[PDB]
């Protein structure tokens, strides 16, 4: 029988800052045990300065992708050369993911940028369209190794003041873009080491004010 | 849903369907009315799958209703319960049947006659001094057998019936949460607030 | 056919001697000389080589052996009865110790496993 | 997993890699998959962890009283031949896919062996989920009369192609030298290509930062005198 | 597979591949198919390779204590015993073997045991997946009686087409004769029988 | 949804310093029966463009018919056809790609996995992959089937990472893949020793080679191998 | 997912919990499952988050162009009705939907249940997901209609807090909602992790637990 | 259905400086309903330390296994067993249900009283030994303690350093985990001392 | 059969046991105890598949009578429970188990301690303030929560039975006909008649 | 059924069996296998009889309207139409064609047609399910630009192996030979075959 689906790994981790936004994801592309590619890019800029990544079954991701970029460019043709915000790109993404809910799209897709306010914004979604502004979002493979590490090292959960012992949290301080671009490269490292599907290499785009920038680094090749 | 009897005595068709409606593991309700008033002096009970029974029960009290206003004038017992036979029979070889039963207690006051007519989701229909669905016949009929009378007054028809849910309460593994009652003569359909 | 013999052959005389343990003993005595002697950071054990004849190649009869890399034996009495208690010996060795532990039996342990299955030939059928 | 087996002039090399998984996740960085059957019969497996371990370490057992009994050093055929009928009696229910080397007085072995009982003979032979990519290397490079640089060179080079290419496979390689007339050199963690590299911050928390209950001594010690 | 065992006037000649797979993965592309039980008694081996092995293994045994104590055994003896164990254990086995043997009274001798556990003794026998692509050719060009020269180029030429139309067969052609002259062992390179 | 019938086995290719070779064997499977052995599964498109095919070979007959009428329909009102406006190799894949997980998407898959091998007009290298899903990736080298575990892992100690393009000629690319294909021939039970290979450069243009032969192999120590475990003779 | 709601003397309570859960990992911690409809209505989520977010922002749309077309805000009695009829179209094709419509109107506060097989009840008090079932024992034993608002919202946040407890799918956080006649009023996202200890102490409940 | 995943639960280890940890949760479940807050999954056999994640019943019976044999190995041997050769033990009575197995996720943590070397190992429910150096980790909330462990750990950590990492790798691997938490415990062990702590954490 | 609770408060042991047993879809009976004196001061209630839980509480109650009459001894709680476990253990991988889940209320009059533990089939023990098997847990642990303390008396105990009760009975689909209680204490079990 | 379709110099014969099975029942003896589409395009069926059939009678209409508007059709295009139907149909049949026809310009041609909907021009072509046991025989004695009688003891010898191993193979062995001299229509009869 014919399976119209399939894995093609991958891991991504979305973080918003005070005043900017990451989206990050390694580059291997693999079915079963096989390596495809050790550089195939996952993270697109989809221009109006929003990022996006559809994580899952390669083949939908690349269409869910494409059809997004698509409905951003018959918004400006619509709607005067108006920019998405970003609040407006996530709904439009529910609609486009609900299109489908009777044969989905296997891809589990984060989109970041700024809201109207200027402040860092990630949005999370699920295959049929479900979806939630976040702080802190790790999607794909290695998201369950990922997750924990960032609720205790971003959100400072489980984190209490010396000396209390129990009675006073730890302060929730904000990071900034370089504190936040070291725990994505140990979030990696770290997947990288313990699941099998995650390495080769790893790119990250950054959201700001002043656009989209990108950076990349190497990971294991095992 | 689960329990719905009917019996028709003298002068009058009672009707007495469970309250309770469960979701999983928990009940959530136990006040549900499992009825419709189709015409003034027709009412419907119903039990099967979940959600089918209320729109398919309000879809034929539109159709009633529109046939009432359209003609200015009720339609007999005999009539609505053909109309709905054929609906549930034209239901059944669809791609998705409605899995409803229901029995119509109707007053004709043409012939000034009261009417109990019993019709399952495969469009089954049968003319009955007293009816049930399901399981609930399992447990009643033997009562009903025994004790019914053509001849029995409202009160009498009434009493019989507490003995039915009686030996229901007493024998069924499921808690039904009590029946509502309504009775349905000459001067038109009322409820029974206390049972 | 069928072991019929299901009945000790060492019993308690009337003086309490159990005589078949006492004449094995006799065996024993007329046994060639073995000795063992315990240094700070060693154990020696020796006997004599009693060859039969000297046409047979005393070298390929060994009456010292090895039980595990660091436990060895020798003997004085009857060479065929401690030919196969060698071989159960080595055997016990592994399947009531290294295949439970992972390493080979301590000394006391290993002589422990030999006395039973000496004690068991003195009261079984 | 990605094990293999080359002979050569005067003896046979195994190699495997280091890596044991539970799916798509990494129990072990660092496994041993070389193992000890007799002091100069080695074997790799692939497959059941704690059947190829099992299995080797009982007919490595039987082995060693074979040996005591006999007056005489284990062949690898004994070895082999005692894999293959236990293993044959179990029907493949035991998932033990070894690759056996050896040398003794008959001379130096190399021999595959499957968990239902088929055996087969090699100049070279891969196993695992590798064995695809190292075949693919042993085809290319092997050829008749190597030496023991050139096969212990051939032998890694197998391993990396899987340690690479395979995502079953991964970390180190292992190797072991067995050739005739000397004593069999294991060379635990040969090559190491895949050190992490330092991260970029300490995790190290201030003390005090969790929460704790109740403190309590524990008594790890017998019952006292006095 | 591709196996055959065919007689003629000298003795018999037994034939192999050496092709094993494992789906469409060649496990072994130097398999050696072709297998002793006795001195002049060999097999060839189809199917399941832990079973033929694991039969094949103690046939050499009953036949090697056979051997002590009545003498030499008979090719149709060792067929009996191949009989014995595929066909007794025919639910839980997945062979089918060719026997073949040489005697000084009886000559060349070939016995078939295909899947059931039966025995078929035959001038010539042929089996494994890629035997059904030369039922055809082999029919047509055995005779009985042939010289060593033409055993040897039939078995060849038979081998080779089923190696060209069979995946699950293929690499080195490998030769077992037996005679009263002894057991002289044969081996057929690509290069050579592809050609053909 | 159906079951490929008819098929073809590994499709193997690399990226070189001035651009991509690519290769495929002669031969159509019928199951485990070597039915049909004079198949050309790479197919030009053009001077630049060479797609190699895997899997069911009627749904590859398919797809070359497709692409005969691409150079047909981009030639109509077109004058700058065999010059500026001639079909790139990017066209040519992303036209498969949409056809391929258009498909799928209809649960009707054209039974295949494609390799589109070429060199765009500014020269750059173009090797890219798609298969009966619709997924698609790229990467300096590209296998189908039994090369993607034996052919690949031979081929990236050639070109491991992007930077090793251009230190790579097209000599030592082509042995590689030669080289390939002979492990192919070895390991694969449902492979061929002819075979195809296709280099397409940015200065000397499109050599397609036909009717080339596996040859340089070992078979020799097959002679020492007896038995399988204790037998001798 | 435990949600709950149930009305009163001064309107309606509404309290859910924040969990999601992907088998056994929890897959995100804070989750808001009351869909704001509009300023009078309000909707809770539980089975298939996708089907219940986009069929109830689909219900606001519906709703909003009855308010122009009639100038008038819908009834809740009709909104559940839109809902429950979307419902029934995709019936039978898989979708999963549990929720109550909780809103004020004319006939004064209203709270109707409706599920994917299309079904729809009026009540005074409803409670769905994994956790419902330790909702209903609190809820039951200390509801009543003369309830101040104050002590509606505590035992609407109890209610959640002990199913959080207990079911290994509900927790995270509690958001509470209270309804009136002049519209929906947000009391707030609770811990529970902070929520638990605090009720312990101040109530001296789950004495078991230690703490 | 999963008798691995019924009971819920997570054990974790790891070695320091002259010291070694060992923690669990203690939460007991019948799926999704908690049953317990007081279900301790780490046992101690004179100065070795086993925790066991899995069905709870076998938890239950494995101890008492372990206890009867360690009880018998000190009788016989006139002296506690070690945790190398617990270890062995472990493997050897896991193996020999082959075909009919516990369904358990062992974790042995310890100090040799001889060497002083601080010893922590894993099985899978059939047997096989992991010996890792730095950390091992068993339960429903593996994958999530993978992550911790990986990239909170760093070697030759003092017992009060050492405490704080497990703890939070604990803590928060649980908290990502629907089947475990309920409370938690973290034994921290020296060559002659060993300390147990309770946890505060989060009861949902 | 479906309902079993179990509460220990100061002084005593309470246990709360269904009284319905169905077959096919009637109610044979709605007076069965389901319970088995173990010993003067150990009570045992069960619930699981037909049969094997009358069978296994009477084993039980055989071995554990052959105990005290051997030693002249009553056994504590605690290793009477240790027991039950350790039969339904090694019950789990027989050929075919024993398909019963218990609770087992003991006064320890070694320690002057109630004492209550919950047992499934699969030899899962654990002691508890209060327990419960199957799904009565869904309904009543929220409520035990929040009113239990641990020096409430047996009238209090009572008290807070019935409200769990109550809930059962309001938001159970199944009727299970009430249930018997027996309170374990160091005067011994006695049953209290009214409830 | 055993069917096969060879070139030679004067241009093609078609060549088949006469055994249609339901099961191990013998349905027909007798059965004409040889279909004819035009003039000099026939075709040679094997798989569904139902299937082959509609087949062949759609193909028919096909080149009658060809005929009609262009002229006489090219085996080509003939092979082209089967084709169609069989690629766009797969999932609902099962027909294994071999296509064969006699043009003045291009000569005689064979084109087969297997399960997919592929198409394979050949020199010769053989399928149904006897033709797996003269693969071997078929290969090694075809040769280009036989005589007419060469080939039609080509064809009668093959066929007549492969009735004697298939047993949905049998009766007698019809041929068609397509020249520029006109079509001829063969018949041979068991006792003929089998002695060979
Ligand atoms: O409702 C349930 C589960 C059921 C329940 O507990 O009763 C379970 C019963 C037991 C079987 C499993 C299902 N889950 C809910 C409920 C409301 C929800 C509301 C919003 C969300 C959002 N999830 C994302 C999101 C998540 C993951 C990744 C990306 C986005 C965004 S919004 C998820 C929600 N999930
Ligand atoms: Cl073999
Ligand atoms: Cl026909
Ligand atoms: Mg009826
Ligand atoms: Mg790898
Ligand atoms: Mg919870
Ligand atoms: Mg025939």
């Amino acid at each position: 029988q014919f399976n119209p689906y399939g894995d093609n790994g991958g891991t991504i981790l979305g973080i918003a800052g005070e005043d900017f936004a990451v989206l990050a994801g390694d580059t291997r592309n693999i079915t079963d045990y096989s390596i495809n590619s050790r550089y195939e890019p996952k993270v697109f800029d989809c221009g109006d300065n929003i990022v996006m990544s559809a994580n899952g079954f390669a083949a939908d991701g690349d269409a869910l992708v494409k059809r997004f970029k698509n409905s951003v460019k018959w918004y400006h043709f619509d709607h005067n050369d108006k920019k998405l915000s970003i609040n407006s790109a996530a709904r439009n993404i529910q609609h486009l993911l609900y299109s489908r809910r009777f044969f989905p799209y296997y891809v589990y897709n984060i989109i970041a940028g700024l809201d109207e306010d200027g402040k860092g914004a990630v949005y999370s979604f699920d295959p049929v369209g479900s979806y939630q502004r976040e702080q802190c979002r790790a999607g794909g493979a290695a998201a369950s190794l990922i997750m924990p590490f960032l609720d205790n090292q971003v959100n400072f959960k489980n984190q209490y003041e010396p000396g209390t012992n129990g009675k006073v949290k730890k302060p929730l301080k904000y990071l900034s873009v370089e504190e936040v671009i070291k725990l994505v490269r140990d979030s990696f490292t770290s997947a990288t080491e313990r699941h099998i599907q995650v390495g080769d290499g790893l790119e990250i785009l950054i959201v700001t004010k002043d656009g989209v920038r990108k950076e990349f680094y190497e990971l294991k090749r095992d | 849903m689960d329990i719905i009897l009917g019996i028709r005595v003298q002068d009058s068709v009672i009707l007495a369907s469970s309250k309770a409606v469960t979701r999983g593991i928990s009940v959530l309700k136990d006040s549900d009315d499992k009825t419709r008033q189709l015409s003034p002096h027709t009412l419907m009970s119903f039990a099967g799958e979940a959600g089918d029974t209320v729109q398919f029960a309000e879809y034929i009290q539109a159709n009633i209703q529109l046939y009432s206003i359209r003609e200015d004038y009720e339609l007999s017992p005999q009539a609505v319960s053909s109309f709905v036979r054929q609906e549930l029979a034209k239901s059944i070889r669809s791609r998705r049947p409605y899995q409803v039963n229901v029995l119509i207690g109707g007053y004709d006051k043409k012939k000034n006659k009261p009417e109990l007519y019993q019709i399952d989701y495969l469009g089954t229909k049968v003319e009955l001094p007293y009816g049930a669905h399901g399981y609930s016949g399992f447990y009643t009929f033997s009562l009903l057998d025994h004790h019914y009378r053509p001849d029995m007054t409202t009160e009498e028809g009434l009493d019989l019936l507490k003995l039915c849910v009686q030996e229901l309460e007493k024998r069924m593994p499921m808690d039904f949460k009590g029946v509502i009652v309504k009775i349905v003569d000459k001067d038109g359909i009322r409820q029974v607030d206390d049972f | 056919m069928t072991d019929r013999y299901s009945f000790s052959l060492t019993t308690f005389s009337p003086s309490g001697k159990l005589g078949q343990i006492d004449y094995a003993l006799t065996a024993v005595k007329q046994g060639v000389t073995s000795l063992g002697i315990k240094a700070t950071n060693g154990v020696v054990i020796a006997t004599e080589k009693k060859s039969s004849s000297p046409l047979a190649m005393s070298e390929t009869l060994s009456k010292v052996s090895l039980l595990t890399p660091d436990i060895g034996a020798v003997y004085s009495g009857m060479g065929p009865d401690y030919r196969v208690l060698v071989d159960k010996s080595r055997k016990v060795a592994h399947t009531s110790y290294k295949r439970i532990y992972g390493e080979y039996p301590p000394t006391k342990l290993l002589v422990s496993e030999v006395a039973k299955i000496m004690q068991e030939a003195t009261q079984s059928g | 997993t990605t094990i293999v087996g080359v002979k050569f002039n005067n003896g046979v090399v195994i190699a495997a890699d280091t890596r044991s998984t539970q799916g798509p996740i990494v129990a072990d960085k660092n496994c041993a998959k070389l193992h000890r059957i007799s002091p100069k019969i080695w074997c790799a497996g692939a497959g059941t962890a704690a059947d190829t371990e099992a299995v080797t370490q009982l007919i490595g057992s039987n082995i060693e009283l074979h040996s005591l009994y006999t007056s005489r050093e284990p062949r690898v055929v004994s070895a082999l031949q005692m894999l293959k009928q236990h293993l044959f009696k179990y029907q493949g229910h035991i998932g033990a896919y070894l690759i056996v080397a050896g040398v003794d007085p008959t001379g130096s072995h190399l021999f595959s062996i499957h968990a239902h009982g088929s055996t087969d003979v090699g100049y070279y032979l891969s196993l695992g989920s590798g064995s695809l990519a190292a075949m693919a290397v042993l085809e290319s490079h092997w050829k008749q009369d190597l030496t023991k640089e050139e096969a212990i060179k051939l032998a890694s080079d197998a391993i990396q192609a899987g340690i690479w290419n395979d995502l079953g496979s991964g970390s180190n390689v292992d190797v072991c030298v067995m050739e005739i007339g000397k004593d069999a050199e294991y060379l635990r963690n040969y090559l190491t290509p895949n050190v992490r590299e330092e991260k970029q911050k300490s995790y190290k928390f201030p003390r005090g930062t969790t929460a704790v209950l109740k403190e309590s001594i524990v008594n790890i010690c017998d019952i006292q005198e006095e | 597979t591709s196996i055959m065992a065919v007689t003629f006037k000298d003795g018999v000649i037994l034939g192999a591949d050496s092709r094993t797979t494992t789906g469409a993965y060649i496990a072994n592309r130097v398999t050696d198919k072709l297998t002793r039980v006795h001195d002049k008694i060999w097999c060839c081996r189809s199917g399941s390779a832990a079973d033929t092995q694991a039969i094949a293994d103690i046939v050499q045994y009953h036949l090697e204590l056979y051997t002590s104590q009545y003498g030499t055994p008979s090719t149709e003896t060792a067929a009996s015993v191949f009989k014995e164990l595929c066909y007794e254990n025919k639910d839980n086995l997945t062979a089918g073997i060719i026997v073949a043997g040489y005697d000084d009274k009886n000559k060349g001798e070939v016995y078939t045991i295909p899947l059931g556990g039966s025995v078929h003794k035959l001038p010539y026998a042929i089996a494994g997946s890629g035997s059904t692509f030369i039922y055809g050719y082999c029919d047509k060009n055995f005779r009985e009686n042939m010289s060593k020269e033409e055993t040897v180029d039939f078995i060849k030429h038979s081998l080779s087409q089923a190696i060209k139309w069979d995946g699950s067969s293929g690499g080195v052609i490998r030769m077992v004769v037996l005679t009263a002259a002894g057991v002289e062992r044969l081996i057929f390179y690509p290069d050579e029988y592809e050609q053909l | 949804t159906q079951q490929p019938i008819v098929t073809g086995t590994s499709v193997i290719s690399m990226k070189y310093d001035n651009g991509v070779i690519i290769a495929a064997d002669n031969l159509g499977s019928y199951g485990s029966l070597l039915r049909f052995n004079g198949v050309e599964r790479l197919i030009p498109v053009g001077d630049n463009t060479v797609v190699g095919i895997s899997g069911d070979i009627s749904d590859m007959q398919h797809i070359e018919r497709l692409l005969k009428d691409l150079v047909t329909e981009n030639a109509y009102d077109n004058p700058l056809a065999d010059a500026e406006e001639a079909l790139e190799p990017s066209y040519i894949f992303e036209y498969l790609a949409t056809v391929m997980y258009q498909r799928r998407s209809k649960m009707n898959p054209l039974w295949n996995a494609i390799i589109v091998a070429g060199v765009q007009s500014n020269g750059d290298q173009f090797l890219r992959y798609v298969n009966l899903l619709g997924v698609t990736y790229s990467s300096p080298t590209l296998a189908t089937g039994f090369g993607a575990h034996m052919a690949n892992p031979l081929l990236r100690k050639v070109v491991d990472r992007e930077s090793d393009i251009p230190k790579t000629t097209v000599q030592v690319a082509e042995e590689a893949i030669v080289n390939a294909m002979r492990v192919l021939y070895y390991r694969d039970a449902r492979s061929s020793r002819n075979f195809s290979l296709a280099i397409i450069d940015k200065n000397t243009g499109l050599t397609f080679k036909k009717n080339l032969q596996v040859e340089n192999m070992k078979w020799d120590f097959a002679k020492d191998i007896k038995g399988y475990g204790t037998q001798k003779i | 997912t435990t949600t709950l709601a149930f009305k009163f003397q001064h309107g309606v309570i509404a309290a859910v919990d924040s969990r999601a859960s992907a088998g056994s990992y929890i897959s995100a911690l804070r989750v808001n499952k009351v869909i704001e409809i509009n300023p009078y209505l309000l909707g809770t989520m539980s089975g298939c988050a996708a089907d219940c977010q986009y069929w109830e922002r689909l219900l606001a749309k519906e709703c909003r162009l009855y308010y122009l077309r009639n100038g008038e805000r819908i009834s809740v009695s009709a909104a559940s009705k839109l809902l429950s009829n979307m419902m029934c179209q995709y019936r039978g094709m898989g979708l999963s939907m549990g929720s109550m419509i909780c809103g004020w109107d004319k006939k004064g506060p209203g709270l109707y249940y409706v599920d994917e097989h299309g079904t729809r009840l009026s009540g005074n008090m409803f409670s769905t997901g994994s956790g419902n079932t330790y909702a209903y024992g609190v809820l039951d034993s200390n509801y009543k209609w003369d309830l101040s608002v104050e002590d509606a919202l505590y035992l609407g946040k109890r209610s959640i807090l002990a199913a959080a407890h207990r079911d290994a799918y509900s927790g995270g956080s509690v958001n509470l909602y209270h309804v009136t006649e002049d519209g929906w009023i947000y009391h707030g996202n609770h811990d529970v992790g902070e929520l638990f200890w605090k009720v312990k102490e101040e109530e001296g409940s789950f004495n078991n637990v230690i703490g | 259905s999963d008798p691995s995943s019924i009971n819920g639960g997570i054990v974790v280890a790891m070695t320091g400086k002259d010291c070694v940890a060992i923690a669990c949760d203690l939460r007991l479940g019948s799926q999704s309903l908690g049953v317990s807050n007081k279900f301790e999954k780490i046992f101690h056999y004179g100065h070795v330390f086993l925790g066991i994640t899995g069905l709870a019943t076998d938890v239950t019976t494995l101890n008492e296994m372990f206890r009867y044999k360690t009880n018998l190995y000190k009788l016989k041997e006139e002296r506690a067993i070690e945790p190398e050769t617990f270890t062995q033990l472990v493997s050897s009575s896991l193996y020999e249900r082959r075909f009919g197995p516990y369904f358990v996720g062992p974790v042995v943590a310890g100090i040799n009283s001889k060497s002083g070397k601080p010893f922590i190992a894993g099985f899978d429910l059939i047997g096989c030994i992991d010996e890792a150096k730095d950390f091992i980790v068993s339960g429903t909330a593996s994958d999530q303690l993978f992550g911790m462990c990986e990239s909170l750990y760093e070697p030759n950590l003092e017992p009060e350093d050492l405490f704080e990492t497990i703890s939070q790798a604990l803590l928060n691997a649980a908290d990502r985990d629907a089947l475990s938490g309920w409370g938690a415990v973290v034994y921290i062990i020296k060559k002659d001392e060993v300390v147990k702590r309770y946890l505060k954490m989060r009861q949902d």
